[PDB]
This record gives structure tokens, sequence and C-alpha cells, in this order.
């Protein structure tokens, strides 16, 4: 019945995660270690899944994430909802090149002494309100300013189909003026930015993660 | 609770007495702000708890002892709530003398 | 932050006040408060657990130094 | 044709009764957002005052004047101003008692 | 109060084409979003609604001038009436100039050069001459300064405008909406060759909304066989017939005869109404 159910899952994960990175490390009776990210390390499993299997099927499907693995810290939120295992793999399929951008992002600033001086007053973490949006805010306690980004997954409807696309945009709490002494780079990215309808990006996930760092770009 | 930082006294006094004593006090702070830390996660959880709640209050309704029993669950909801605002408030009192060198800290350093 | 966190929770059952007072269909304005409510209410929950990480960093290196 | 005649005067003094009913309730319990909450959410469903709880006391002063039997007899004028009213209100032991004039039966409030 | 659920459609409509604005700006490019084009520049349609503006403001202005008093209870469906076209979330008297001015541009423009088969483009083809390619980038720059100044462009962009029953592929259900025999075997097709579960005139179309009153369909609604379906374009309406007692407004057992006895025979495409089968 294990080896049943979890034959049932890989052809089911197969159905739902098609793409060239998906592969399977480890093979364990109790949990799943499998890599579908672009991690270069042979050993590390990009996510665990455990394994706890009843009489007909498996009870719950815990998905585990690792340290490295920037989407670590969406593991509370999956574990706390009893969601569809379909549509966390989904989720995380769809979502899986926005992880990489921020984790491309939250390296740049947490590489190691790279004997400059570079002293930067901005710092780049996580924040987060539910599984529906992920949220980053710049934190710069020594101008005292802040610079958030919010990404929702917002229902848009397109050719008589409604579709889901990221809606990375400025806040409707910045209203910044002129008079504001960090208004430069945020006027700088609205001019160069703002599908731009003036304050709302909705990006193909296919697409975000050469834009973001577009976005990126005038941050870095 | 006990008062380990009195009230009034300057920083360097309170780094003379913070260099002694094993950091008895640094284990109970590190430990209160663990607490917090970990306190902090599962208030949002529970809050996102209560909104799906009170969006979802038109369905799985069919008597009127269910309504009793859901809005007595609410009420007790809210009543840890309080109990929890409560509690969160003196643990941020207990870590307010300690908080209260950051301004002198800061002012003396500007 | 002590005040806020009091009167947010207060706040969400004012602004709630008049939404069911007509229930005693729903304004659009009445939701967009609601939802600008509990999204500052996370908001400034974020910002406090870092204001918290930040005091504790600095309580660290200076009971180091 | 007194059937719809009758059904929209008991619809106009259920308004009436409702705005008295609020406009007494938000100043009766102004000081606990709680009670406020749940009292006008179970008169939504239509709970009797009788059988819900309350988190808090209230002072016993209210409760002597609005009936006045007390030592202190009532005002001739509070007489003429709760009989102006349109719903009677009194406290007994901590409690109100809310009655509909017209209909005795059980009007269901639930929506 | 039978002329809210109308009403709903009727700002569900110019919400659509509002949407369509914000769309093309980005992608001019794009055919197949010309629709938009043939909109705007059929030239009694803004007329049209200039006309429905019109007598929505003489409605409103001789409610408020004339309320109703005797009855209080029933003030709701007059006051609904003002909230909604309040609480619309464009403006109507910006929405109206935008129409107006689109009217005058394109009369100057005839005396510019005479043509008449752009009185046909603008009505029946939905699109604009090559020869007048500088006309087509007009109304891509003026739209979006006009009346989207005045509107929220993040809520009508996510705004859910789905289901307003415009295109074809929406009427007729997906099992059926393809070509299902070759053309040399006809364009008439016997009923026994289609689908068994496609062989009632019920699995045709998508029996979830209304047509005349533009008003959700209740599971009611749907099983008393009271209702009718169109031969010509699909549409199914139960128009003609006694409203059940929980649309009106208030639950009664009068019977009232209602406008839609103006369709009892005759679709609002000139087809012929039939009583749908069980």
């Amino acid at each position: 019945m294990q080896l049943v159910v979890l034959t049932d899952v890989v052809e089911r994960l197969h159905k739902n995660f098609e793409s060239e990175n998906f592969k399977i490390i480890a093979l364990q009776p109790n949990e799943i270690s499998f890599k579908y990210l672009s991690n270069n390390d042979e050993d590390d499993k990009d996510c665990t899944i455990k394994i706890s299997t009843n009489d007909d099927s498996i009870k719950n499907l815990t998905v585990q994430l690792s340290p490295s693995n920037p989407q670590h810290i969406i593991q509370p939120f999956l574990d706390n909802s009893k969601m569809d295992y379909h549509f966390i793999f989904s989720y995380l399929q769809f979502t899986s090149s926005l992880f990489k951008a921020l984790k491309v992002i939250l390296n740049e600033r947490g590489g190691k002494f790279h004997e400059s001086g570079s002293q930067y007053s901005t710092m780049v973490n996580i924040g987060l309100h539910n599984l529906n949006e992920y949220q980053i805010v710049y934190y710069n306690p020594q101008a005292g300013t802040k610079i958030t980004i919010c990404i929702e997954l917002k229902t848009v409807l397109h050719n008589g189909r409604d579709k889901i696309q990221f809606h990375i945009h400025f806040a409707d709490v910045a209203h910044i003026t002129t008079k504001s002494p960090a208004y430069p780079m945020m006027h700088q990215v609205r001019n160069q930015v703002f599908i731009r309808l003036g304050n709302g990006v909705a990006c193909d996930p296919s697409e975000i993660e050469p834009i973001l760092m577009e976005i990126h770009n005038i941050l870095k | 609770m006990d008062s380990i930082i009195p009230a009034g006294v300057k920083l360097d006094d309170l780094q003379v007495i913070l260099a002694k004593n094993e950091n008895e006090t640094r284990d109970k702070v590190c430990k209160q702000i663990n607490e917090a830390r970990d306190e902090i996660l599962p208030l949002r959880l529970q809050f996102n708890e209560f909104i799906q709640i009170m969006a979802n209050i038109d369905q799985e309704g069919s008597k009127q002892a269910d309504r009793m029993a859901k809005y007595l669950h609410i009420r007790d909801k809210i009543l840890q709530l309080n109990d929890r605002f409560q509690t969160l408030s003196s643990h941020l009192e207990a870590l307010q003398p300690l908080f209260s060198t950051v301004p002198e800290y800061l002012k003396t350093a500007d | 932050y002590k005040n806020k966190l009091t009167v947010c929770f207060d706040d969400i059952l004012k602004v709630g006040a008049e939404m069911m007072m007509q229930q005693q269909g729903f304004s659009q304005s009445q939701q967009k408060l609601l939802k600008e409510k509990v999204k500052l209410f996370h908001g400034i929950l974020d910002d406090l657990e870092t204001s918290l990480s930040q005091s504790s960093s600095y309580l660290e290196t200076l009971t180091a130094l | 044709f007194r059937k719809e005649e009758l059904l929209l005067k008991d619809l106009e003094i259920r308004k009436l009764e409702i705005s008295s009913r609020f406009k007494h309730r938000q100043e009766i319990f102004k000081d606990s957002p709680m009670d406020l909450f749940m009292s006008t959410l179970g008169d939504c469903l239509g709970i009797k005052d009788e059988e819900m709880l309350t988190s808090c006391t209230i002072p016993k002063a209210v409760v002597d004047h609005i009936n006045g039997s007390g030592k202190r007899k009532p005002t001739k004028a509070a007489q003429r101003a709760r009989d102006q009213d349109s719903i009677d209100i009194s406290i007994k032991d901590n409690k109100l008692v809310m009655k509909s004039k017209f209909n005795k039966s059980n009007r269901s409030y639930s929506i | 109060h039978s002329l809210i659920p109308v009403a709903k459609w009727f700002v569900k409509f110019i919400t659509y084409l509002t949407q369509e604005i914000l769309i093309l700006i980005n992608d001019p490019t794009n055919k197949e979003y010309t629709l938009v084009h043939g909109i705007f520049g059929a030239k009694m349609s803004r007329t049209l609604i200039l006309s429905i503006l019109n007598e929505i403001k003489k409605v409103t202005q001789i409610v408020a001038k004339f309320p109703e008093t005797s009855y209080p209870i029933l003030n709701e469906s007059s006051t609904f009436l003002k909230l909604v076209l309040s609480e619309s979330p464009v403006d109507f008297e910006k929405f109206e100039t935008f129409l107006v001015d689109v009217n005058n541009k394109f009369i100057a423009l005839c005396e510019q050069q005479p043509s008449q088969e752009r009185e046909f483009s603008l009505l029946v083809k939905a699109e604009i001459p090559p020869e007048y390619a500088k006309v087509g980038d007009f109304l891509l720059q003026y739209a979006n300064n006009a009346v989207i100044s005045h509107a929220n462009a993040a809520a009508v962009y996510f705004a859910d405008t789905s289901g307003l029953k415009i295109s074809n592929s929406e009427f007729f259900n997906p099992e059926i909406f393809h070509l299902l025999q070759p053309l040399e075997e006809g364009l008439i097709i016997d009923t026994d060759k289609l689908p068994i579960k496609n062989r009632t005139s019920k699995s045709f179309s998508k029996l979830l909304y209304d047509d005349v009153t533009c008003d959700k369909l209740s599971v009611s609604e749907i099983s008393d066989g009271k209702l009718k379906r169109c031969s010509r374009c699909g549409s199914v309406t139960r128009a003609g017939n006694i409203i059940s007692s929980d649309k009106t407004i208030v639950p009664t057992s009068i019977q009232t005869k209602r406008w839609p006895t103006m369709y009892t025979r005759l679709c609002i495409c000139s087809g012929m109404l039939f009583e749908m089968d069980g």
C-alpha cells in the first residue's frame, strides 16, 4: 500500500511537475527527497515530503523545505493549512521562478565580506501575510525610509476566462510626494516601469524572473 | 513581575551590573525574546482563522443551537485574544526597562 | 505600539459596527475599510516583529561589547 | 386588503423599534465593544435577552432610576419621556427586558 | 424593482469596454481586440447611450421630484436606483462626455475627406481602413486621459466582468461547440448523429443566466419547465410567465403580469420562442 500510494503521488507529480529540473534524490518509506529547483548540490533536497500512510492512503502529506532552499519561509502556512496536495504542487510550480528570483535578491545581500566598505543601509527581508501574497520591504534605519513591494495573486478576466497573475506593485499607502528624501528611486522605478496600468504590473510567471531583475537592476 | 532592571538607573551602571552574575538575566531575556518570537506567528495564524470563520458565517448553519455553540466559541476566541493581548503587554513591559537604555544610547551617540 | 494593537482590534469591531448597523447587500466603502484595516494590522505586526529582532540583536552586540 | 396593510404597519413598527433599540444600546453599553457586538449579533439571531450572558456588570443607579420604585420617586417628566418612547425599557438583575408590544408571538429576528 | 437586475448588466457592460481601453494602450498591434474600435465608432450607439443616460437622469429627477410618501417601506426600490448609479465604479457623467466628444471629432473628419465606407466600417466591420490608420491612433491616446483619470485604474482591470454572454463560445456547451460533419455531407445535421448526452435542447446551451431581465436563474426556475429557448441565437429566457414570490418585493401569492410578457412569442433577435422540453 505504501508503494502504491507513492507511485500514485509520483505519477501525479509527473503530471503536474513537467520541468527539466525535476528529479528524485533519495527514496525512503517515510519521507520523500526530490529536487525540482536549480540547486547545484546533488544531495541537497529542495523539497521534503513526509509519508504518513494509512490502511488505504496517505493520511497527510506535509511539505518540508530545506533552509538553503529560499522557500522555507512558507513552511508554517503550509503546515497549518489543510489544502489539496495537488493545489500545493501547482502553487510550488507556479512560484518556483519567483522563489529563485528572491533567492538571488537575498543572496546579493547575504554575500560574505568582499573587502568593500559599502555598508549599505538597506536590508532586504520578506514580509508574509498569507499564502495568497508575498511581500518584500526594504529596511533603512539610517535614512528612516521604507520600500514596500507587495506581490499578490489576483484574478483577471482574459478572453472570457479568468487567470491568476502575480500583481507586483507599490501599495496604495505609497502615495509618496516629491518631498521625500528617498522618493527619487521610487520615482525612477515608476517612470521606467509604470502590462502596466500606472500602479500595478501583472506578469507571466515564465517572465517574472527577468522583469523582476529589471526592477532589481535599478535596485542593484 | 520581578524587576531585575531598576528604574531610573543609567546605562553604564546597567552595563557594570550585566558584566557579572554569570548572565542569568541574559538567559531570562533570551528566553523571553524567544517566546515572543514563537508567539508572534500563532497570533497571526489564529487571527486568520477568525477571519475565515467570520467570512464563512453563512455556511454549515441549520439549527439555532448551532448558532449558540458557534457564537459562544467565537466569544471565547476573542476572550483568549484579550488574554493574550494582556500577556504580551506584560511581556513587553517586562522588557521595557531593558529597551529604555536604547533611546539614551542613541541620543548620547548622536 | 501598545496602543496600536488595542485600537486595531477595537477598530475592526468599530469598522464592522456600521457594517452590521445596516444589517441590523454590503457597501464597498465598508468592505475596503475592513480590507485596509486587516492589512495594516498585519503590517504593524510585521513591523513590531522586525523592531523586536533589531532590539534583540542590539542586545547581544552591546552585551558582547 | 387588510393583510398587506398590517404587514407594512408591522414593518414600520419594527424599523422604528430597531432605531430606538440601537440608539439606546450604543449608550447603555458604550464602554464594552464586546458586549455591544455580542448583544446586537444575538438580537440579529433572535436570542431573548434573558438567555445571553454578560461579561461586565452594569451600575445599579441606572436600574434604580429607570424604574423609580426605590427611595427616589420617578419624575413625572421622566414618566412622560418613557411614555413618548416606543419601547418599554427596564433592567432586572443586571439584565434588561425586551418585549414586543404589538405581536406577542416568537418574532424571529434571524436573517 | 424588476429594473434592478437589468441595471446590473447595464453597468457590467460599460465596464468591459473601459477595461479594454487599458489593455489596448500597451499593445496596439493586437488584432484579436479590434472589437473595441467598432463599438465607439457606431454613430447611433453613442446617441442611444446618451438617450439612455438622459432618461436615467429624467427618471431620477422625477423620482426625486415625486417620491413615494404613503408607504416608506416601498421606497427601497426607488432608493436603490439612486444608490446603484452613485456606487458605480465609473461615474456616468464622466463617461457621458466620453461618447459626446467622439461624435464631434468623427463628424469633422467626414468634412475633411468625403467617404461613405467609414460609416459601414464603424458599424459592421468594426475596423478602421488602412487609409485611415492615423484615425486609429487617436482613440488610443485620447481615451486614457478623458475618463480613466476620474476612476480607479486598478479596480477596473481586476473587476469581474465575466459572464456577459457576449461571445458565442459561452452560449453553447463546449461539447457541441465545434463542426460535427464535413462540408460534403452538408450543413444540416440529423438529431440521431448528436452525442447521447447532447441529444436534448437542455444540454445545448448554458442554462445559468437570463437574457431579457438579466437576472440569475435559480434552481426552482430551471426545474419548473416554464422557461423558453430561442431557435435562432440559442438564448434562454423565462419571459412571459408569472415570476415566483421570492423575486418580488414582498413574498405574496398575488399574480402580476410583468413586462416579460412582450416577448412571449418573439425573441430578442426576432426569433421564435418555444417551451423548453424537459
